[PDB]
């Protein structure tokens, strides 16, 4: 109709525009340092799955009760998603598959109790039902190790008491720069895949664990999940 | 004139083609912030009242001192200040530089030496 | 379109259909600029309710066989009602929307179902 | 000699090489010259440790504890920022 | 509105509200499509000083009481000089903005504050 | 620019430097956004290529002799498309692309580089 307000409304069109590019850059700049930070950070992971291997080939005779395998019950899972919206529709991927997966465990009769870290899936997927013991939120970009730290301390310490059998963590699977793909993990028992390591090379002397023989072992399994679910958490952000 | 308006063409264009990013200053690398910044100094350089029409001494001091570092230390809300206090602070120490650029307009050594004296003693010294 | 004419079923799923219609009509905008994905579940189910009704209304015809080929629909009133009853009930959210595309009756939606 | 001394508490790894003698609290000093021989991993003390190179290059790091794994030509650090 | 004419502090007074005001105006498109979180923080106390502004305009009249109900009033200039220097100056930011709606002057809108 | 009036081969030159600097202008954005790094080979030398010709399509002139002092060129058609097609080949891909700028010919080009 208007010549006038067809005229504001490409102006206003233009102004979208703009800050939607500046958006892109910033995005631009926030995912390379992400994926340098995440870069440094995984030789750590790596030299600690190294260590455990090293340990548990030590002293395989010896069993901690997160080695433990009683029969499947009270299940546990782990929700990561983002504090804000324009991502894409990652977190709805996620929600859906942790949903069929949560279906498929209630056809196996397992009611189910989740810790959530992202703030979509607290002010969202809270919104319909779920027992959750901790809903930590606004954890912000790039966080540390203390602003995520007794969010799983208590769900792990739950577990030891024995109500909780089964953990579950669900991020986004990074593989390219423009693709990404949900992914789903098992990591409280530390099941065991890769034992061959370090087996055909030396390592006949192990050690002689003259602090404590086989006592120490507590600690570095709990800076293990610690370390597991940070880099699920980076990870994820890289995604978004 | 012509040797110096260049400089300051070119900061507002810079200024001109990225303007989105003045929100997301914090994420930006050192260049782009700082040509943030030397276009929000420059953009706000030339704003002036009424009936007080500038002679060519001047706009040369101001684009001179704009053109360096001298204005990067100053508060961005204050380049309206410290402004007409460096033209006054000039012309009573500084009459003869002044008529002679007034009347000629030459450009040499000589007066780009005094002028970034000046500069350096105002701000040494004196305060606005 | 008068309740005391038509009765009173007829005039609520009629403009339950044109309320369905007009509210997808408003959203054209922001799936423009924006994606799909930033809406509420409603305006989701809306759309994709509207899509359906917008293939559901078209049927082939007898004249128009020589032009494609397929045999014409004839369509009792009744049928159409129960449709579109159904439809708007909040069944049929599992039948994809290539089924809806000239078949006439709705019992021969089902049957498609399950080629396309 | 030594070859290798490497502590990563979270994300942040150490250089070393050719180390003279090394100084923490809760190991007995033993650390430093690499005994080649007797792995052993300990529970590291939060005391801060000083390390010297050569030629009495002295250069100070401070740590708040963890897990220290020694092993002949493999010495790595486990511990906690805090 | 001339500095030579109205003075120094009422220039200042109001070439300021009207830049606040302005800049106001170019945050409504980014707001509408975008959501209002994604803004630095000078922007949300730009729009919450703009609000308060917008609506500490209005004031009852003395022969449109019949309209409303309300008695007029009658604001001397001292008066809403220096209550808008004071909202300018940062002051008046934990009050709500119902106090600033048909109130008259500034003592007015703290009375006002007590109850809304 | 078609096949019947210039021949085969002059069309087939010119759509491939015109695909060439399409590439080149669709990856400049990608490199600015991301970097020269996370790209593969083909890629680099693409825009290499595009680099040369874009250096090589300038030439002096000869109503600019009194200014520069270079003397202008007439570079004739065959010189061109030869020129071009042994670029496209990828024989000039160890020239420096200092060489190809204002240079005119392509033994000029020649002997440019091999006096750098």
């Amino acid at each position: 109709a208007n010549l006038k307000e067809i005229r504001a409304k490409v102006a206003s069109i233009k102004s979208t525009q703009k800050i939607t590019r500046a958006m892109q850059m910033v995005a631009a700049s926030k995912m390379r340092r992400a994926q340098e930070r995440m870069a440094q950070g995984r030789p750590y992971a790596d030299n600690m799955r190294r260590v455990i291997a090293h340990l548990v080939q030590a002293n395989p005779e010896y069993k901690h009760r997160y080695m433990v395998d009683r029969p499947v019950k009270r299940v546990g899972y782990i929700i990561v998603s983002s504090d804000r919206g324009l991502a894409g529709g990652l977190n709805i991927n996620l929600f859906k598959k942790v949903v069929q997966h949560v279906k498929a465990q209630q056809e196996q009769s397992i009611e189910v109790q989740f810790a959530l870290i992202g703030q979509k899936a607290v002010s969202f997927f809270k919104n319909y039902g779920g027992k959750v013991l901790g809903a930590t939120t606004q954890i912000g970009d790039a966080p540390s190790l203390e602003q995520l730290t007794g969010s799983v301390q208590v769900m792990l310490d739950a577990f030891d008491k024995g109500e909780l059998d089964r953990i579950y963590l669900v991020s986004n699977g990074f593989v390219n720069a423009m693709t990404q793909k949900p992914k789903v993990e098992q990591l409280v028992p530390l099941a065991p895949a890769e034992e061959g390591d370090d087996l055909n090379r030396t390592y006949g002397w192990d050690y002689i664990y003259e602090p404590e023989a086989e006592e120490l072992l507590n600690g570095l399994l709990v800076r293990y999940i610690e370390s597991m679910v940070y880099q699920g958490v980076i990870e994820n952000v890289a995604c978004e | 004139i012509k040797k110096l308006s260049g400089g300051i063409r070119t900061a507002l264009a810079q200024y001109r083609e990225l303007a989105a990013f003045a929100q997301f200053a914090s994420d930006l690398d050192e260049a782009t912030r700082k040509q943030l910044e030397h276009g929000q100094r420059v953009t706000e350089l030339m704003k002036q009242k009424q009936y007080a029409p500038y002679s060519i001494a001047d706009q040369a001091v101001s684009v001179y001192a704009s053109n360096e570092g001298y204005m990067a230390d100053v508060e961005v809300k204050k380049i309206v200040d410290f402004d007409a206090a460096l033209i006054a602070y000039f012309r009573s120490e500084y009459a003869p530089l002044m008529k002679q650029i007034d009347e000629t307009g030459d450009y040499n050594k000589d007066i780009e030496a005094a002028i970034k004296a000046g500069i350096e003693s105002f701000k040494a010294t004196q305060t606005y | 379109l008068d309740p005391l004419v038509v009765g009173q079923e007829h005039y609520e799923i009629a403009r339950a259909v044109q309320n369905v219609l007009q509210r997808y009509k408003e959203l054209k905008d922001i799936i423009a600029i924006l994606g799909m994905d930033e809406l509420a579940e409603e305006d989701k189910l809306v759309v994709y309710r509207a899509r359906k009704i917008q293939r559901f209304f078209s049927q082939p015809f007898h004249v128009a066989e020589v032009f494609t080929g397929a045999p014409g629909k004839l369509v009792p009133l009744k049928e159409t009602i129960r449709g579109f009853k159904g439809l708007l009930a909040g069944e049929y959210d599992h039948i994809p929307e290539q089924a809806f595309y000239m078949v006439g009756g709705i019992d021969e939606v089902i049957a498609k179902a399950e080629k396309l | 000699a030594t070859m290798q001394c490497d502590v990563v508490s979270v994300k942040e790894s150490i250089y070393s090489g050719a180390v003279t003698m090394l100084i923490a609290k809760g190991a007995g000093g033993e650390l430093g010259i690499l005994p080649g021989h007797a792995p052993l991993v300990t529970l590291l003390q939060p005391g801060p440790i000083r390390v010297l190179l050569e030629n009495g290059t002295e250069e100070i790091v401070y740590v708040s504890g963890g897990v220290l794994e020694v092993q002949p030509h493999v010495v790595t650090v486990l511990a906690d920022t805090a």
